[PDB]
């Protein structure tokens, strides 16, 4: 009603294009599983 | 419509929502950082070059993985999606701190970010035992940075620790008896007290350290009649709560999912699991010393504190056998939930029980900090607590999203990371009856076969990880929907649409008068 | 009339958000002051958390006193949640009460092996500090005195003990602040120093708090939001400010008292 | 004089159920209903503002477990795994 | 006395680990020790006992920065 | 000091379509980007200030 | 000394160590009672086929199930104590030998007569004699007397350290401020290896412990030999 | 829990890339900083 | 009743109670002239391991120069 409900409508990505989500889940879990290393190596930059 | 909805959220769903993608987020963190010491641990030598930077790494492997996975995961996300449908509440209690609490957690992950970025780095550990954090040896920001995350995450779960009491004994149906709503929500509110009664430790402990370094005071400055020890017993008093926290909404989770897949209308001995949940919730201030064994205490304190350690054991047993007898006499249904729950009963057993033999002091005299806690703490939390996270993950994602799991892609997940777990966590029992101790960066030439052994299956692990994200990809790209879902009589929560709307009982639930 | 249960549905609003990311700014701005001599940041953090905690309680007011959405059972959840707030602050000054003891109850070799350390004359707990527990015992006799010129429901006693604990509490305020001017001991002299600055500047603080919620309350009271049976704004100041008298009470016994 | 009484200070949602209580009947939902008998010619009456609406049936005394079930409008339906009948009827507010 | 020993003993007032406090104890009651006989007119020789089992107990940078207490009038403890 | 309570107890019952944080009228709104404008302007200041605590000179 | 291929624990030098073992393979064969009994139990319902999902009777098995692990328990935490006592035990202090944990190495202090104080160091694996072991070797051994019930007061200067010889069986925590006492024995001459086991900065992987024990007139004969 | 049919099925081709599309981005970052670790550990 | 009593006590309890603890303060603060006690270096006082956040770094939040002395004497 005043909000958009039904399934996959109550998420704050779009679902619709499975390529495009797969783009955004693929850049996201990458930032996550990348963090730790580009710590690890600006400390050894920094070293 | 998005900054409406999502940034300013006061909806217990989409605050569940955002839980859980902060939690997967910090999932793939942690997994990154196990994977970054596993890598120091699968050959000998100085990948890295020096061990402080390992230290940094195996901090935050301990801070993210606690505080901003588990937590919000499973006490936060689970709870907020949960117990208003649980309880038949239409909302949580108090949804603007509950949204409060939420945007609080990402400054605290990104203060310690920044702590990583800081070039002193947080080498000290989940313990943040002074004087390795005070000025000399830690001449630097990172350490401030990383108390100061914990005071994000502690207000954080101090607020939502009230919104979930209050929401618990407040907005239940009238006539309904607290000793009659499902075993998640009991348990999720003692996690909840004992959040409230746990986290202010945790915040006069750090203050008293950040005032120690920053305010040149003495309170655990041994040149100023000062002792660490009392950080280590305020941190304790704070942690062995905490790891109570981080089992118990574990304890609800597999419980609904036994006696949801079991096919029983109800768990056996109902009684019987509410007061195993706050016996081992009371006992848990009372045994915080158990990792104190070997600082010093007087011999007494040591025998009383595992006599009372072994007293919090026997209701946890009382719990486990509980389990198995809901488990008897029920026809199983082959879901993954029930390959999760049946993983969490074996390896939650031997973990405990290697809790125990770490319980015994002398035992702890010759075993303290070595890899045999590793294996005690990741038998029961790195799978027990995840193994949870992941029945409840497969269990309510048709509930969440709309869409379900293909049952032969989902038990493939968990059979490689049941093997990679197991893999990664068995060798540890002999690295630390061989005697190594924690926090090193390379090992002896005993140590190095099980080293490796850990971190081949370590990488089995985070194969799994892929196989898991690829999995939510599959479900969300394939948008099959759900036909219906079985034991919704029982459970309130599967019966109001999967997905439940965005506002859910707005008509309250006619409880019965009896 | 869309919803048929009693409890509360909040709009949405910015300021769990900008609360959030306030609280950001203070602990940062420590940072920078701390280590990079910067005040502009805790200072820009302040004043963003005040004025979002402004903005707060004014919107928590206009749907309680303008809307009405503060439903019996909904007023029942705000005492039990400030209850829980209250336990909260019970456990955290506990656990500094367990600090001061495990400094007090086994004295190291660095003080000499007694209580208090030598070197330095502790403060007369005579005088001062008897005045202050007074002046907390008056204050909260006089907040049981409004909350029962409440239920007999008539202004004039009303306002005159609100404004006699707020002088009481502001008095109070002015004379923790002179004997910190008045003292021969720093915050980094000593544990015995240490211990009793940070617990009584921790006190002071909610004292200052409790102070705010009683200034709040008398311009709520004067504006006349207040009723002869919803006051739940004054009975959650009565509980903090009573609260505050008994942690001042067992602070005064402790500290002052148990080897002095 | 005095404070204000809050009779006629306070407006809304507390003023209706205010009114709601001062005349002995509660259409919010604060308090347990009444009228335990669900016999086929006398079924428990339940009202709701919609054409369906949530009930648990705590059909044993001192059940740990409530049974869930939705009615809808129409003929009285009974509780599954007892049988006592419940019949819903509009509220119309 | 002026007797001849190998260590200090297990003293049964301290019976737990924490022997920081017995080191304290032997060097407060070896300095009252020493300012009572020469006070007294004793022989000052008699607590070379004390100030061996103070030796054998703490180590030798407490022992030199507790005697720099001393020689410059600094040390906390009530001697 | 006047009883205004019931005629600010009008001007926030209005159905007129504004959140419960903006009915009091352009005060607010004024508050509210304020409050906007310096927490966003504060939180990226305060990363870049953790960037240039994170890369020296 | 660990060996590749271990399990179990480094094999006893001391007494305490002996009936550690002892206790250690009791709480074994109890941990392993319990993992097998729970394993027939899952085996159990998982291959059976029978259904009953009526009214489960709850007042009757919780008796035993409370009061036949608390007696698995007690025996547990029997030996225990006994081993607790065994440490309360009194002392036969032949020598003290008190420990100073500096920041990332080790000073051993020999203060009963002629007082000694030397410096344990890590050696590195360049500068390795041939034949050694990585990561645990000392320039500088721990020298002790077999036989004898010495006295182990564990100190640190600077930051938190961990004494910890797994084979003869000591592990306390270096505390600036607070030195605990340990009471070393043994059966044996010869090298004991263990480790620093708290985090204590940059090289807290690299403070072994070596202890060689030898015969009472080859350990004045080195005390009198270095000075 | 019985489940509707996918609305959008993937074909064999979809799955594969989507396995490998995120293995890909998801261990490339790894692959990439613990491979030049060396060159990364060159203070230059 | 009970709001009178609470009102009774206030009035002629409370109110000359916090007068009597005044008075008392205020005679002993005239009547005390406290003799700055001798600088003393103990090594357990006035501890600095990092400066503070303000001033110099050496003064405290509440510094008050005739009662407390920095880690070198007096200011005076
Ligand atoms: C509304 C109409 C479309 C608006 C634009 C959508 C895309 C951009 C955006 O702002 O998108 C919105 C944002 C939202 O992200 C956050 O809010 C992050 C908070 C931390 O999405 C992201 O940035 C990326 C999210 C990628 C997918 C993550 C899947 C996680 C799976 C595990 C949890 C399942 C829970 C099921 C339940
Ligand atoms: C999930 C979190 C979690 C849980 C549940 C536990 C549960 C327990 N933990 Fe542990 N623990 C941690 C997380 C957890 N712990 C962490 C994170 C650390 C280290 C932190 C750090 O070092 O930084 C730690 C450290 C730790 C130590 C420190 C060892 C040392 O350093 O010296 C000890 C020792 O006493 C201990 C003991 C226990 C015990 C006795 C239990 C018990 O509650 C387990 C009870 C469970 C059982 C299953 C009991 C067995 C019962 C049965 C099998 C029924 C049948 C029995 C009979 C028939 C007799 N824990
Ligand atoms: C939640 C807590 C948690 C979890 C899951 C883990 C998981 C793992 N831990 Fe962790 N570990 C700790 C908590 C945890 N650990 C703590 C508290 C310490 C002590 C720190 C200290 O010494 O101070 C520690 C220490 C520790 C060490 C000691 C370092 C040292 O002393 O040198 C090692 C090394 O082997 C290790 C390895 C691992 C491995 C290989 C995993 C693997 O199991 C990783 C695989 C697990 C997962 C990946 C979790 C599942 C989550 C997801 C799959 C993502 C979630 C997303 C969705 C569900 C959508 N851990
Ligand atoms: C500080 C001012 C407190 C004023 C309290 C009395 C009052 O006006 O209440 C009505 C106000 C609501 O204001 P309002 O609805 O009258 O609108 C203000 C704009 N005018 C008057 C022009 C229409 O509510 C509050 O002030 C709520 C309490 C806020 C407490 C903040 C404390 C400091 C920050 C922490
Ligand atoms: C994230 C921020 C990366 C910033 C940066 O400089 O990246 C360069 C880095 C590359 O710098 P690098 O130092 O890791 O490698 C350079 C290697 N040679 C010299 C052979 C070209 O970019 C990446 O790592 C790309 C990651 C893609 C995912
Ligand atoms: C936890 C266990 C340990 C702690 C507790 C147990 C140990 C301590 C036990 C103490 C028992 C009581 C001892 C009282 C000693 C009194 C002597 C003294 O202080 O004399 C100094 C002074 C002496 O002044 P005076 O009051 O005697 O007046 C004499 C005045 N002239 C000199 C002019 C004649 O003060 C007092 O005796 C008390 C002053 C205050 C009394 C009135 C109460 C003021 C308001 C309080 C709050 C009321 C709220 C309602
Ligand atoms: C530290 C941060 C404190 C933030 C705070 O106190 O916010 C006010 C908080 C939210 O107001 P709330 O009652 O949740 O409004 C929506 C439901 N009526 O108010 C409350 O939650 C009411 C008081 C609860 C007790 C804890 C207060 C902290
Ligand atoms: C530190 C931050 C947290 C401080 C503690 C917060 C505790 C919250 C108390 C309860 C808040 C709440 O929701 O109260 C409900 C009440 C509305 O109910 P009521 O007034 O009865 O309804 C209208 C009457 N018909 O709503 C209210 O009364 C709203 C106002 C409550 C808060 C008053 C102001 C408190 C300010 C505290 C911080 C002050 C900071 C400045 C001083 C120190 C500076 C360093
Ligand atoms: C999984 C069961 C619960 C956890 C048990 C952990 C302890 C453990 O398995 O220790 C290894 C144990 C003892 O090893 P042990 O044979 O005594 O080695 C000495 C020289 N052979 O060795 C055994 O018990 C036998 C080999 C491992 C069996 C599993
Ligand atoms: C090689 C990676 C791509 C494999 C694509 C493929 O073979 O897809 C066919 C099948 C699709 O999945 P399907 O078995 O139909 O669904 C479960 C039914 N309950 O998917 C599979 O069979 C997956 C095979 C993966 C092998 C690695
Ligand atoms: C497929 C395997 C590709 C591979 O291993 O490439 C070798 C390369 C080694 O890196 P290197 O030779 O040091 O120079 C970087 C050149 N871009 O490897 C890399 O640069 C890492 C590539 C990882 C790709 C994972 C997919
Ligand atoms: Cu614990
Ligand atoms: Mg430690
Ligand atoms: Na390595
Ligand atoms: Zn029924």
């Amino acid at each position: 009603s005043h909000y958009e409900e039904g399934p996959g409508k109550n998420l704050p990505f779009s679902v619709e294009n499975k390529w495009r989500l797969l783009a955004m889940m693929t850049v996201y879990f990458g930032s996550g599983f990348a963090a730790p290393f580009f710590i690890v190596r600006h400390q050894l930059l920094k070293k | 419509m998005f900054i409406n909805r999502w940034l300013f959220s006061t909806n217990h769903k989409d605050i569940g929502t955002l839980y859980l993608l902060f939690g997967a987020w910090a999932g793939m963190v942690g997994t990154a950082l196990s994977i970054l010491i596993r890598a120091e641990l699968g050959q000998p030598g100085a990948l890295l070059g020096d061990d402080q930077i390992y230290n940094v790494i195996v901090t935050a492997h301990a801070f993210v993985m606690i505080f901003f996975m588990v937590m919000p995961m499973m006490i936060g996300g689970f709870g907020n999606w949960l117990v208003p449908l649980m309880i038949g509440a239409p909302d949580m209690a108090f949804p603007r701190m509950n949204n409060m609490s939420f945007w609080l957690l990402p400054p605290s992950f990104l203060l310690l970010l920044a702590s990583s970025m800081v070039e002193a780095g947080a080498g000290t550990g989940w313990t943040v035992y002074p004087p390795l954090a005070g000025n000399l040896a830690h001449a630097g920001a990172s350490v401030d940075l990383t108390i100061f995350s914990l005071h994000l995450a502690g207000v954080s779960s101090i607020l939502g620790a009230i919104n979930f009491i209050t929401t618990i004994i407040n907005m239940k149906p009238p006539a309904m008896t607290q000793y009659q709503t499902p075993l998640f929500v009991w348990s999720v509110l003692i996690t909840a007290v004992l959040l409230l009664l746990s986290l202010p430790v945790l915040a006069a402990g750090i203050t008293m350290l950040l005032t120690d370094r920053n305010l040149n005071t003495t309170f655990f400055d041994p040149a100023g009649g000062g002792d660490p020890i009392l950080y280590q017993h305020l941190f304790w008093f704070f942690g062995h709560p905490e790891v109570y926290i981080l089992i118990l909404p574990g304890f609800g989770i597999i419980s609904h999912v036994v006696t949801y897949y079991s096919g029983k209308k109800e768990p056996f001995g109902y009684m019987g699991m509410v007061w195993a949940m706050m016996s081992i919730g009371f006992l848990g201030f009372i045994v915080w010393a158990h990792h104190m064994f070997t600082v010093g205490l007087d011999v007494d304190t040591r025998a009383y504190f595992t006599s009372a350690t072994m007293i919090i054991a026997i209701p946890t047993g009382v719990k486990v056998f509980s389990w198995l007898a809901t488990l008897h006499g029920g026809n199983i249904k082959w879901s993954p939930a029930m390959l999760w729950a049946l993983g969490f009963i074996f390896l939650f057993t031997v973990g405990g029980l290697t809790g125990i033999v770490l319980s015994n002091s002398s035992l702890d005299i010759v075993l303290h900090d070595t890899y045999y806690v590793v294996a005690h703490f990741h038998y029961v939390l790195s799978m027990g607590a995840v193994f949870a996270i992941m029945a409840g993950f497969v269990h309510w994602f048709p509930l969440f999203s709309g869409f379900t799991l293909d049952d032969t892609w989902a038990k493939a997940h968990f059979a490689i990371m049941f093997v990679g777990v197991n893999m990664t966590f068995f060798p540890q029992h002999f690295l630390g009856l061989s005697g190594m101790p924690r926090r090193y960066s390379d090992y002896p030439d005993a140590y190095t076969t099980w080293n490796t052994v850990s971190s081949m299956g370590s990488f089995i692990s985070l194969t799994a990880v892929l196989i898991m994200i690829f999995m939510i990809w599959e479900a969300f790209a394939s948008k099959r929907e759900v036909m219906s879902v079985s034991y919704a009589s029982t459970n309130l929560e599967w019966l109001h649409g999967c997905p439940p709307p965005y506002h859910t009982f707005e008509e309250p639930t006619y409880v019965k008068v009896k | 009339t869309h919803q048929t249960h009693a409890y509360h549905m909040v709009n949405p609003s910015p300021w769990p958000l900008t609360g959030a990311f306030s609280a950001l700014l203070l602990t940062s701005g420590l940072v920078m002051w701390f280590h990079y001599n910067s005040i502009t940041l805790l200072t820009l953090g302040l004043l963003t958390n005040i004025l979002t905690m402004y903005q707060w309680w004014r919107d928590v007011i206009r749907e309680g006193t303008y809307q009405g959405h503060h439903t019996p059972i909904v007023q029942k959840g705000l005492r039990y949640g400030m209850i829980l707030f209250i336990v909260s602050e019970v456990f955290f000054f506990a656990g500094f009460f367990w600090a001061f003891y495990h400094s007090s109850l086994v004295p190291t070799h660095d003080l000499g092996g007694c209580w208090p350390p030598t070197g330095i004359s502790p403060l007369n707990p005579l005088e001062v500090p008897l005045l202050n527990t007074s002046v907390l015992l008056a204050s909260g006799v006089s907040i049981t005195w409004a909350h029962h010129s409440l239920m007999e429901g008539k202004r004039n006693h009303m306002n005159q003990a609100l404004l006699i604990t707020i002088m009481l509490g502001l008095y109070f305020t002015i004379l923790q602040a002179s004997e910190y001017f008045e003292t021969s001991f720093s915050i980094s002299d000593g544990i015995y120093g240490s211990t009793f600055f940070m617990a009584t500047g921790f006190h002071g603080l909610h004292v200052i708090i409790g102070s705010t919620f009683l200034i709040v309350c008398l311009l709520r009271q004067l504006k006349f939001h207040f009723t002869s049976k919803h006051h739940f704004g004054f009975e959650a100041a009565a509980w903090y400010w009573h609260f505050v008298d008994v942690v001042w009470l067992f602070l005064y016994v402790s500290i002052y008292w148990w080897g002095s | 004089g005095g404070v204000p009484t809050d009779e006629e200070q306070a407006t809304g949602l507390e003023r209706e159920i205010m009114i709601a209580a001062q005349k002995g009947l509660d259409p919010y939902n604060m308090l347990p209903p009444k009228a335990a008998s669900g016999t086929k010619e006398d079924p428990n009456l339940v009202p709701s503002i919609s054409n369906k609406r949530i009930v648990g049936c705590i059909c044993e005394e001192d059940n740990c477990t409530v049974i869930w079930f939705w009615l809808h409008k129409g003929e009285s339906q009974r509780c599954p795994n007892c049988g006592t009948h419940y019949k819903l009827v509009p509220h119309q507010m | 006395k002026i007797k001849n020993y190998k260590t200090a003993p297990f003293d049964s007032r301290f019976p737990n680990q924490n022997q920081t406090k017995n080191c304290w104890q032997n060097y407060l009651d070896f300095h009252r020790c020493e300012k009572a006989m020469t006070a007294k007119g004793g022989d000052v020789s008699v607590c070379e006992w004390y100030r061996r089992v103070y030796k054998s107990l703490c180590p030798v940078s407490w022992v030199s920065a507790w005697d720099d207490r001393i020689a410059e009038g600094t040390f906390p403890g009530k001697i | 000091f006047e009883n205004k309570v019931p005629e600010k107890q009008k001007l926030f019952q209005e159905d007129n379509g504004m959140p419960v944080h903006l009915k009091g009228g352009a005060s607010d709104a004024l508050l509210y980007r304020a409050t906007m404008a310096l927490t966003l302007g504060g939180t990226a200041y305060a990363i870049y200030l953790l960037a240039m605590a994170a890369f020296p000179k | 000394m660990a060996y590749p291929f271990q399990l179990g624990l480094q094999d006893a030098t001391s007494p305490i160590m002996e009936e550690l073992m002892n206790f250690h393979d009791h709480t074994l064969m109890i941990v392993f009672l319990i993992s097998s009994l729970v394993l027939y139990i899952i085996s159990l319902m998982l291959t059976t086929k029978l259904t009953h999902t009526s009214t489960m009777d709850a007042q009757e098995v919780e008796t035993i199930w409370t009061i036949l692990p608390a007696v698995i328990l007690i025996m547990i935490a029997l030996p225990s104590l006994r081993i607790l006592y065994m440490m309360d035990e009194i002392n036969n202090p032949v020598l003290t030998v008190k420990t100073m944990g500096h920041q990332w190495y080790w000073s051993y202090e020999y203060t009963d007569y002629e007082d000694l104080c030397f410096d344990s160091y890590m050696i590195p694996t360049n500068d390795l004699k041939p034949g050694e072991l990585r990561l645990l070797e000392v320039d500088n051994r721990v020298v002790l007397p077999m036989e004898l019930p010495i006295r182990m007061l564990i100190s640190s200067e600077d930051v938190l350290h961990s004494w910890a010889v797994p084979s003869l069986g000591l592990k306390t925590d270096a505390i600036p401020g607070r030195l605990n006492q340990a009471t070393v024995t043994s059966n044996r001459p010869g090298l004991f290896y263990g480790q620093c086991s708290e985090i204590c900065g940059s090289n807290h992987s690299f403070m072994p412990i070596v202890l060689e024990m030898v015969p009472l007139k080859y350990f004045e004969n080195w005390s009198a030999s270095m000075i | 829990v019985h489940s509707k049919p996918a609305r959008e099925q993937l074909g064999v081709l979809d799955i594969t890339i989507g396995l490998t599309s995120c293995f890909v981005c998801c261990l490339l970052p790894a692959g990439w900083v613990l491979s030049h670790l060396e060159s990364y550990k060159k203070r230059e | 009743g009970s709001a009178r009593m609470w009102k009774a006590l206030t009035y002629f309890v409370a109110l000359p109670g916090v007068g009597v603890s005044m008075l008392n303060v205020f005679l002993k603060s005239r009547h005390e002239e406290h003799e700055r006690p001798p600088f003393v270096a103990y090594p357990h006082l006035r501890i600095r391991t990092k400066p503070f956040p303000w001033g110099d770094g050496n003064h405290t939040l509440f510094h008050n120069p005739h009662v407390n002395p920095l880690p070198t004497g007096y200011e005076d």
